DNA sequence: GCACAAC
RNA sequence: AUAUCA
DNA sequence: GTTGTGCTATGATATTT
């Protein structure tokens, strides 16, 4: 995570198969290619903490 | 003349399975040699009949090689800190070419 | 400073002994038991102490005491720091050097860099990413398996009370 | 590891054509392109299927118990 | 542990290790939340780290059955070390050194097993047989080199390592009838 | 199949394409801890275990 | 309907590598923790964070 | 100065296919019976 | 193996 | 500790 | 002038005593 666009708040879509799926135009700031790259998800636990994600 | 190339592959050597075992066996045999001497003193003092089986410790060279080959720290276990690790890896069996 | 930091306290006279949490023990199977390196290093300090105490009490042979003092000096010193320049390391049977206190705080993976300034966390997940042109920009495809594991503790109010009862 | 039944890509039954193939190369002494054509492997998806198959099962059979 | 809500005498409880919880299988009440991995925790005591790079490796395993509880490190050479201070601090350990010395009879058993080509499990039974019978009044005054020669056949007779008594007569020493009576007064203990 | 990923014929997959066998081997010892303590191979009963 | 462009097409030798997704995917909302630091344990196989 | 056998010393691990290994002078059919891959 | 910091 | 992954 | 002293990419995963 080299800059703040390497952590961005997303909107869950529950889908099948074992991959995280992201829109391609969002590849540029995560610097992700799909050659076996893995990524990290963190779930906020507070009503307050999700507001920080969604608003900021 | 010009400064010698420190990278010239001709002025390099490769220590393979032979010499690696030779290096280890030397330090392992001098380990045994000087443990027999410690015994010859102990058995000439009390004239306890220099029993051969008591004199030579087989486990010295046996487990001394087994350690190196297993773990990979090419030295004794003493000494397992100051000894170079990396020699002896578990062989790849992914694909025949690997 | 007259209250918190006087020069005379740079010299150790009494030794605070940390409690088990700082140096955990483990009791495996009645013939296997694991003690922390600190518990080892402490026992040496103690043994070296008990020794020097007996020497002073008895007929003090001057040079056999200062010989035992600079042993105590070593064990106490090596316990806070084992990576000392000039001095031999205290080693632990297997040839490995004792993990001093200094060394637990020090590096990345230390208590600072690796347990406080960054730490692993719950409610997290990781997997392979793949591209999807049929998602929105701000969405993310989450495998049903992960979504079933990860949790959000919503609080029951009379708004969600019906919905939550169905979930339960 | 045994001739696959059915070509991957297109799905023509290809697993019945093995013994018949090796006969064309051994008994009749035809070259491969000709043999594959005689068999009825028209499109290259089915040709690669037989042309490329390695019969390891024959190696595995050599171990006794 | 027993569920405070239910209380049935056979307390049926599960260790849902994966969620790190201890649950009552009947009512489902969680009885504990802090739960630790014992495998990985034991990895911190007995590891493969001999070099000294692992920050996880922070302790060492000991054997309270054989050597009691004698915690003690050894002054040795490190990376930046003068060969002078090692000698002094070691010559200083010499002045600090009876039954705390009869543990060198373990060194007699270890050097006998290695001369008899015996496994690591046999030595530790011979050392436990010797620790629990060398100060007995039932053995009283038996030939002290024939009671440790008898505790090696006691350690072999449990570790399933076939060693005849005449095989240990060749090692040391053994006086036959002397280490045969001693192999029985211990066998009763 | 954008950005290094790729599409694969799900029908071809069914017909055998790129399937593989997988074998993992689990080991276990029956260790002897001194004069008395010995591990055992058995089906544990939940009341005394 | 025809594609307006023509496509490069043909056999290419392709290798099935290690790293399958079901050997990597990993989620954890609370679970085992280290005994020293009381933080989660490390490793997919330890069910850590 | 006037004056008044063969001993085991250790077990050395052998490298497979070496002179000392059983598999060195082994034929193809031989290896198969030995449950080794040629 | 740096590169800069104190003896 | 080695190997490896982007 | 010489010595001596800190550090030297992020996360992940799989074995071996
Ligand atoms: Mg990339
Ligand atoms: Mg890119
Ligand atoms: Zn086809
Ligand atoms: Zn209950």
């Amino acid at each position: 995570s080299l800059h703040k666009m390497s952590m961005m708040a997303h909107r869950v879509k529950v889908i099948p198969y074992s991959t995280f799926r992201l829109n391609l135009s969002v590849t540029s700031p995560y610097n992700a290619d799909f050659d076996g790259d893995e990524m990290n998800l963190h779930v906020p636990q507070s009503e307050e903490t999700r507001a920080e994600l969604s608003q900021l | 003349k010009d400064q010698d190339d420190r990278d010239h592959f001709g002025k390099k050597r490769l220590d393979l399975a032979g010499p690696l075992l030779a290096q280890l066996f030397k330090t392992l045999f001098k380990k045994l040699t000087k443990d027999i001497f410690r015994y010859m003193q102990r058995t000439v003092e009390e004239a306890h009949d220099f029993n051969m089986k008591l004199a030579i410790n087989a486990k010295t060279i046996t487990s001394g090689l087994k350690y190196a080959l297993a773990t990979g720290n090419w030295g004794e276990q003493k000494k397992a800190m100051s000894s170079r690790a990396g020699v002896s890896q578990v062989l790849n069996r992914y694909t025949y070419s690997s | 400073n007259e209250v918190f930091s006087r020069p005379e306290w740079m010299i150790l006279t009494c030794l605070p002994v940390p409690p088990p949490p700082v140096r955990p023990s483990i009791s495996f199977n009645e013939s296997q038991r694991g003690e922390d390196d600190l518990t080892f290093k402490l026992a040496d300090i103690l043994k070296a102490n008990i020794s020097l105490e007996t020497l002073e009490h008895n007929g003090a042979p001057h040079h056999a005491i200062e010989e035992a003092e600079s042993l105590l000096q070593f064990h106490v010193a090596t316990y806070m720091d084992n990576d000392i320049a000039g001095q031999p390391q205290a080693l632990q049977k297997s040839g490995r050097p004792v993990k001093s206190i200094r060394a637990r705080l020090k590096g990345k993976e230390g208590r600072i860099r690796g347990n406080l300034m960054g730490k692993r966390v719950d409610f997290s997940a990781r997997t392979v990413i793949s591209g999807d042109p049929n998602l929105e920009l701000d969405q993310v495809g989450v495998p049903k398996s992960i979504a079933k594991t990860l949790t959000y503790p919503e609080v029951v109010t009379p708004y969600n009370i019906d919905r939550l009862t169905q979930l339960v | 590891m045994i001739v696959p039944v059915r070509c991957f890509s297109c799905g023509k039954v290809v697993g019945d054509k093995w013994e018949s193939y090796l006969n064309l190369l051994q008994e009749d002494e035809l070259d491969e392109g000709t043999a594959l054509s005689r068999l009825g492997l028209k499109r290259y998806c089915c040709r690669r299927m037989i042309l490329t198959h390695v019969d390891l099962i024959e190696k595995f059979l050599r171990y006794n118990p | 542990l027993t569920c405070p809500e239910c209380k049935v005498y056979p307390p049926k409880i599960v260790e849902r290790f994966s969620e790190g919880d201890v649950v009552c299988a009947l009512c489902g009440l969680v009885l504990s939340d802090k739960l630790v991995d014992t495998r990985s925790e034991w990895r911190t005591f007995s590891n493969d780290d001999h070099n000294g790079d692992d920050p996880s490796r922070v302790g060492e395993a000991s054997n309270p059955l054989l050597d009691g509880n004698n915690l003690s490190t050894r002054i040795g050479k490190g990376e930046t070390t003068d060969m002078r201070f090692t000698k002094e601090l070691n010559k200083a350990q010499g002045k600090n050194v009876k039954d705390n010395e009869v543990q060198a009879a373990f060194a007699k058993i270890t050097m006998l097993c290695d001369a008899a080509e015996l496994p690591k499990i046999v030595k530790d039974c011979a050392k436990e047989a010797y620790k629990l019978c060398h100060d007995e009044k039932t053995l009283k005054g038996k030939s002290m080199e024939s009671i440790m020669a008898a505790s090696i056949l006691i350690g072999c007779r449990r570790a399933e390592v076939a060693r005849t008594f005449k095989e240990i007569q060749s090692l040391i020493h053994v006086k036959t009838k002397e280490f045969g009576k001693t192999l029985n007064i211990m066998k009763n203990i | 199949n954008q950005e290094d990923s790729m599409i694969m014929n799900q029908s071809s997959i069914d017909r055998g394409l790129f399937r593989s066998l997988f074998f993992r081997s689990y080991m276990d010892q029956e260790k002897k801890y001194g004069m008395s303590i010995t591990e055992t191979f058995e089906k544990p009963q939940r009341t005394n275990t | 309907k025809k594609l307006m462009a023509q496509i490069f097409f043909g056999p290419t030798y392709y290798q099935r590598l290690r790293h399958m997704v079901d050997d990597k995917i990993h989620a954890r909302a609370r679970g085992p923790m280290q005994v020293l630091t009381r933080q989660p344990v490390e490793g997919r196989s330890r069910d850590g964070g | 100065k006037y004056e008044l056998g063969k001993v085991f010393i250790g077990r050395l691990p052998i490298m497979l296919r070496s002179k000392n290994c059983y598999l060195s002078e082994a034929t193809e059919s031989d290896l198969y019976k030995l449950k080794e891959c040629p």
